[PDB]
């Protein structure tokens, strides 16, 4: 994978600032603006029950991994056109590596 | 005698490409300095900057307005209602150093235009030609709106900016951006979950969130939600007024309508008090960094 590795500590601060307002990560995490991200890796897009996805998010049907997640978090609406995730994007490779590293631990 | 007339004077030898480079300079630093204000970015404060430098205008005598760029003087710089905008000026300072030919007015308003577009907002036409004016032209403090009022105050205040009911509801949607800081305004919290991407969230959250009037740690009163969002007393007065309410519901279901209406009212705000000659260049519409392949 072209995804190296970052700091799970930096990723933690990156998630609480740029992700937490819409996403929870722990098991039994409540569906807010965005769906609960627990176990998001190893799962196709738009398949967490209880949450109401867009049709484009479901039809994307992408098996999430560290690599396609990097594409998605760079520019959410270009990787998946029609998505309702209002997010500018992680335009820095370090922030991507740092956050994905944190998410992997949190999504366990 | 007739009051002052501010004629748009194009920067000597400058055209669209030159101003596009200033746009890119602002847009790039927006990406680099992405960790500001807990990763909110310099976006919101830059449009707040453009609004406060244009919101000093008085239609009755054409005093104030963004033309003079008089915010560069201490009298306006240290306005109690302008607390926190120093971060915005400091942001544009290296950009002004890189393009010393641009006027302060043109630079401040362009910063306003640039971040809205970069935050995936609507395209906002922008016109150059503003000219710096002496320190004596700097308007007195107290020309900026008060947060702890009602709908009647808001409508009356914006009469001085030649804004109508439809114009102020669209402009107020910018309060979905960033947040209020206690050490700046005396109010605390964001207005939604998405405050660095330009959407119609301000109108949705105003209608779909349950608000309760409380008292924060600065003894001031603000509307708070269970989700953790906040609204100023003036913001909340938009769903209190039946005419404002109708327009709020409109922009809530139609972000497209909101974008086009904001783009109009925002440009008019930045150009209030400026006379554009017949020979003046048509308004500029700069392509985003994303539209530049970045
Ligand atoms: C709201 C303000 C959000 C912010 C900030 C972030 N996300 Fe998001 N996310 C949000 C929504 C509304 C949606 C659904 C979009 C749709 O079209 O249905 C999502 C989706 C995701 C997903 C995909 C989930 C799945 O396919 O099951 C992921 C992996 C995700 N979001 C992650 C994520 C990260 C890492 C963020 C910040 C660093 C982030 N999101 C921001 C809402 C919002
Ligand atoms: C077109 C844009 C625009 C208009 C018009 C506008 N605002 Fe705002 N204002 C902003 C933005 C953007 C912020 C957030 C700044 C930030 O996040 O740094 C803000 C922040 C504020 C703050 C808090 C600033 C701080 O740093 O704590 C107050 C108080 C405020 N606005 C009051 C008002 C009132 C009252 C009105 C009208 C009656 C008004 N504004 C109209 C854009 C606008």
């Amino acid at each position: 994978t072209e995804f190296k590795a970052g700091s799970a500590k930096k990723g933690a601060t990156l998630f609480k600032t740029r992700c937490l307002q819409c996403h929870t990560v722990e098991k039994g995490g409540p569906h807010k603006v965005g769906p609960n991200l627990h176990g998001i890796f190893g799962r196709h897009s738009g398949q967490a029950e209880g949450y109401s996805y867009t049709d484009a998010n479901i039809k994307k049907n992408v098996l999430w991994d560290e690599n396609n997640m990097s594409e998605y978090l760079t520019n959410p609406k270009k990787y998946i056109p029609g998505t309702k995730m209002a997010f500018g994007g992680l335009k820095k490779e370090k922030d991507r590596n740092d956050l994905i590293t944190y998410l992997k631990k949190a999504c366990e | 005698t007739t009051p002052l007339v501010h004629v748009a004077s194009v920067e000597k030898g400058r055209s669209y490409e030159d101003f596009q480079k200033v746009y890119n300079a602002i847009a790039l630093k927006l990406r680099e300095d992405d960790e500001y204000d807990n990763y909110i970015g310099y976006g919101p404060v830059l449009v707040r900057l453009a609004w406060h430098i244009s919101g000093t205008w008085d239609k009755h005598d054409n005093t104030g307005g963004s033309y003079g760029g008089t915010y560069r003087f201490k009298k306006e710089f240290n306005d109690p209602s302008n607390a926190g905008l120093q971060n915005g000026f400091k942001f544009l300072e290296p950009i002004h150093k890189e393009f010393p030919w641009i006027s302060s007015g043109d630079l401040f308003s362009l910063g306003g235009v640039t971040a809205v577009q970069e935050m995936q907002g609507p395209k906002i036409p922008w016109r150059c030609g503003r000219v710096d004016t002496p320190e004596d032209t700097t308007p007195d403090n107290g020309r900026l709106p008060d947060a702890d009022k009602d709908a009647g105050y808001v409508r009356t205040f914006f009469q001085r900016l030649n804004m109508n009911d439809r114009e102020v509801v669209a402009l107020m949607g910018a309060h979905a951006l960033g947040k209020t800081h206690l050490k700046n305004s005396g109010y605390e919290g964001p207005g939604g979950a998405a405050n660095n991407v330009f959407t119609n969230e301000f109108y949705l959250n105003l209608l779909n969130e349950d608000w309760k009037l409380e008292k924060n740690d600065a003894n001031n009163e603000q509307w708070d939600s269970k989700s953790g969002y906040m609204m100023l007393p003036t913001d909340y007065s938009l769903i209190q007024d039946p005419k404002y309410l109708s327009i709020v519901k409109e922009y809530a279901n139609d972000q497209d309508k909101f974008f086009k209406d904001f783009s109009k009212a925002f440009e008019k705000l930045l150009e209030n008090g400026i006379t554009f000659p017949k020979d003046a260049p048509s308004p500029f519409i700069f392509k985003t960094l994303e539209e530049q392949g970045l």
